[PDB]
């Protein structure tokens, strides 16, 4: 709600963001107790692994390549 | 599906030699090529240092380009009809069924799909010349 | 300061058409015959210099599809209480307004490359607005 | 299907109100009133050769509104006058307002751009005076308003 | 609301009084004894692309006064002997005046621009007089004035 | 040989079907309800000096639709309001279908190209809006098109 | 977005003053008055085949002002005059001002460089005197002088 | 402010006489019977680096002076066999002499500089005569001198 | 084959926003706002005698952007005193913007070349300020860039 | 004798097929297209003294194709786009062919030469692109080659 | 250092211009009539001396077929 500075920037290095595109989301039916809901939506893979998706499991190969 | 998500079948865009990432060129000979492609298995080669899909075919042996142009028609009009109807509802005055109402159905279909297609040149349009019928 | 400025405004304003309207004869009457000239006397002065100046917005609206133009409502003889014709005071009129706004902070978003940038997707499609799949 | 009557009232030319400057205008000429017009079409259309079609909004709303007054009405020296004394210190603009029976509006500024001729004749004359506006969009008075976010498409 | 009378006097046609140099014009035609035009419009008005209006005044006042004269009358001896004198000797203007009934007025310089054409036929022609006039701005010879100080706005 | 009726119904004119963004148009004229017109020639034709003929097509398929609605009808300000909204958003096309009732009909885009002029007079008066279409070809809807391949030859 | 008047007062021609070493110029031609036209470019560009750039400022401010003026006018005897005053005396500069009536202004020396060409003919003729200037740099009358303190950058 | 008249006589082009020679020039073109025109210019301008600006006069009067005549005229024969008899006898100098109706004359000494074309046609032809003039100064030939004792200044 | 509409929104000139030291220009001229020009062609040819084709690129990206502006808008005070100023200080750039509508763009460095010349007649004048641009080269500002990648062949 | 249609097919312009690096051209100008013209004559000619006569063949094949496409186009960015690649990497070619409907064709290689002026106006702009062409000879495509055989002679 | 110099001198550039324009009267409005100048201010200071004294590149790259 407060600001401390009239202009301020963050000096991202190296990344670049993406535009936003229309598509059909895939499903991936992976059989795992890592949440309890039937489905659940990622956006990165990063996501996936911070819910305990270890790496080269079968649901990150899809992404990744997805 | 990375290669296939982002692809408006509107232009009818096939898969077949669109590139993927990740897959490994098919290894098989000519004859166990021939045999993949008599059971409709496709195959992933690499031509002239690149990788190509091949021939997009589907298990019935209809094209999946023709199956997501059609999976893509029927969920468009019926969202394009229902959209309108549920405006034209919204207001009062819903729809009625009456000669004085109904041809504005033309319109609204002609709108969204049956344009857009035709713009994006997935559907044909003009005169043919050998059966003399019009497309 | 612009509500206080708006405020005394319309009031001089009135008041100055109405002291010269009745310093010749002939003051105004309570009538639909000369009441809407109160229009075009409020779009003189505070209405139409806000709008040159910048203070007083106009427009159409795209996002909550609502119009900014200044709008006047007068009423009418047949809907004056008779009370009124006898204190000899006219009520009810109604004026709207949209106020502008000033630019105080401003957000940036800055990125930096070092090594050569990855190649990005070839697609030339037109880019499709939301997914077709609802029911 | 029966026929249906398109409105409640009924059309009164007395009821047309012209505000110039802020007085009514009186004393007015036999069949028309006021006629208001564009000068420039809304929009303009460029046709390729192969069929390509693209539009250009066009920002010019100057519009020319005849007023028809009989040559005896005490309006004719009022305009009259204005004009020259426009004319000496340079100030020729000046509020113009247009109320509707049952039809469009106007309201904008405009200014005298020419003076009519004058005959003398058997029957008394005419003189239809020419009153320039600043913008000629006609607009409306009525519950218009809650369906042009229908009509809407494309 | 009741229909009000514009005037208590009527108009007279033959109140209408013509002084060119001096003397009264006798011997009108049929219709229309005088018109009264203007050369050119009294404000101009430039139009950006962007929107903007300015508009320039026009300094040219010249008209012309269309005057209908039978062919039998004498006044076309008159104004005949007039062109040749004006021609041979060089002066030209002459005195002008106009008087209206119920309305404008005019008092100017003027000058015989064109001759009308002559025809002989079954009924008794006529003859169109054309006369210029230096300004040709109608006066008002009325109450009028009082109200000039009222209408302005802006 | 005997005199054949044309048609088996009427010619309606109530049946003659407006629709412009889904909504039905009422409120029209006396006399016309619609005119349909092409901005160009079909086909063009250069003779040379020997007698040679050879013709090229002509891909400008723009018209104009003029409307004629009385000044007392609801939809002069939906199109009033519509313009400026166009003006200020940008987008000004929309979709214009037209069924007939024993003849051609035509469904394709279009826009608002000219505000008609407003007139107050003794009677009530009339509007002619003009609305463009980018094709302004008119198809039928009836049983033709078994014959359309028999008059071909050459 | 509103059409906006670019000005309160309306550019008045007879405003314009032009002042000759200290009288008022009179009996001008129909269409234009003055025109003022400076002999060099402001600025000149030198570009490198590298595509480096540099630029030099010039210092010719010589001018000419057209003035067109009728042959009848009486202006025609006082200029061919002071023509050959100056020829044997010696003494060709005199004070040359222009007042603009809602745009620049310019005040200067300034002295006659060619004499207009004559001719007799049906209508009457029209005579336009060159008069040179030694600094053709149009001035400001108005309230700017505020913001150029603001367009600076770089 | 009223509009002036600039003359209180009109121009007649018939007043305009030419004398050459000491006779009267008859039978002239349609639209314009004589031009005049300097050379070149009567002030030179230098203008340095720094910009100072210093200027010289030019002493060179010669001028040209066009004459329209019909190919009927009977001046034809007078001005072709006075060209052969100032080729053989070697005498090319006469005077010449311009009076104006409302404008500026002219009293030098002239020559025939070259012969027009002549073309036969449908309707009668033109020729326009080119005459010498040892200075073209045009002098004025009015109340003018009383002034230019006062435009004077620096 | 049916027509295809170039665009989905109109071109409106009044979206086109010219940027000249951070302020926005307004009172333009009526037909044309702005004009941008290349000096120099791109590339040039060399061709031998034997047929042999050689080709160089250009580095002058010079340029010339033409402004036209109403005589009574005050952006003509803002750029006369911008020129004085500049004479005297020694600091002539400034920074230029345009964006288009739907169109190409440019943001460069520019300066002033040369004043436009002033007239005064019975309409509203107009006048054409020059300005120069370090680098002419229009850039979009579209989806383009998806599609450069494909035509290269050779 | 019977005058003779010279074809059986009429020239229709959309089948003028526009490939530029293997894309096809859409967006066109309203009159004309493209445009092809040879730099230098096919063949010259000296003539002696005496009336010998001897040819010598020019080997010199450049030419410019002009090419007009709407400002609205998407085309306009892919070329932009494309100028700035060439200039920076160095490579500038790129195939052009050139598909007549019932005329002659073109397949070449080409590269830009010049890049259009921008002008903002009412009206929807246009931009003639010119693009080079290393060989301008516009070969037939039809039965042509039986008969070649046959005009010859000498 | 290089960041930290971008992120500095972006921000006092844009505040510059900010209290400038505000300081006339005439303050910044939000609207899409008046923010595009930011894509001049910001082009001006140092996007642009950054080009001039080679820190920041530029040019159409062959490899990847993209631009700087």
């Amino acid at each position: 709600e407060y600001q401390d500075k009239v202009v301020d920037v963050e000096v991202s290095l190296g990344t670049q963001p993406i535009d936003t595109v229309g598509f059909e989301t895939p499903m991936f039916l992976a059989m795992h107790g890592n949440f309890p809901e039937r489905i659940r939506f990622y956006v990165s893979t990063a996501g996936m692994v911070a819910d305990g998706f270890a790496v080269g499991s079968p649901a990150y190969q899809f992404a990744t390549n997805a | 599906i990375g290669a296939m998500a982002a692809n408006d079948p509107s232009y009818g865009d096939s898969l077949h030699l669109k590139t993927m990432p990740g897959m490994v060129p098919f290894a098989g000979s000519d004859t166990q090529r021939s045999n993949a492609w008599s059971r409709n298995a496709n195959i992933y080669r690499g031509l002239y240092g690149g990788g190509s899909y091949i021939e997009g075919k589907t298990s019935s042996g209809q094209y999946v380009d023709v199956i997501r142009f059609s999976h893509w028609v029927k969920f468009r009009m019926e969202e394009s009809v229902f959209a309108y109807m549920k405006r034209r509802s919204d207001m009062g005055l819903s729809m009625k069924m009456s000669d004085e109402d109904l041809p504005v159905l033309k319109s609204v279909l002609m709108n969204n799909p049956i344009n857009i297609g035709i713009r994006n040149g997935g559907i044909l349009t003009g005169y043919d010349t050998e059966n003399k019928v019009s497309y | 300061r612009f509500s206080h400025w708006v405020k005394f405004r319309m009031e001089e304003s009135v008041f100055a058409y109405m002291k010269r309207r009745s310093d010749m004869g002939l003051s105004m009457k309570m009538s639909d015959e000369d009441l809407p000239v109160l229009k075009s006397v409020l779009m003189n002065n505070p209405i139409n210099i806000g709008i040159r100046n910048g203070g007083i917005l106009t427009g159409y609206d795209t996002e909550n599809k609502v119009s900014y133009d200044p709008t006047i409502i007068i009423p009418k003889r047949a809907n004056i209480p008779t009370n009124d014709l006898a204190a000899r005071i006219l009520r009810d009129v109604k004026v709207e307004l949209v106020y502008n706004n000033s630019l105080h902070y401003v957000k940036i978003r800055a990125s930096v490359v070092l090594d050569r940038p990855a190649g990005q997707s070839t697609n030339a499609q037109t880019p499709m607005s939301s997914s077709a799949v609802g029911v | 299907n029966q026929s249906k009557i398109l409105t409640l009232q009924a059309y009164d030319p007395a009821k047309v109100l012209v505000f110039i400057g802020g007085q009514r205008v009186s004393g007015f000429a036999a069949d028309t009133k006021i006629v208001i017009t564009r000068n420039n079409d809304n929009i303009s259309v460029h046709a390729g050769v192969d069929g390509e079609i693209s539009n250009a909004l066009s920002r010019d709303n100057t519009g020319v509104m005849t007023l028809s007054l009989q040559n005896t009405a005490k309006w004719n020296g009022y305009l009259a006058q204005w004009q020259r004394q426009a004319n000496v210190t340079g100030l020729i603009y000046l509020p113009v307002q247009v109320e509707g029976s049952q039809g469009l509006s106007l309201n904008t500024i405009g200014w005298i751009q020419k003076q009519p001729d004058l005959s003398y004749g058997t029957e008394v004359g005419q003189m239809d005076w020419e009153i320039g506006v600043l913008d000629a969009w006609l607009s409306p008075d009525q519950i218009q308003g809650i369906a042009a976010g229908i009509t809407g498409l494309l």
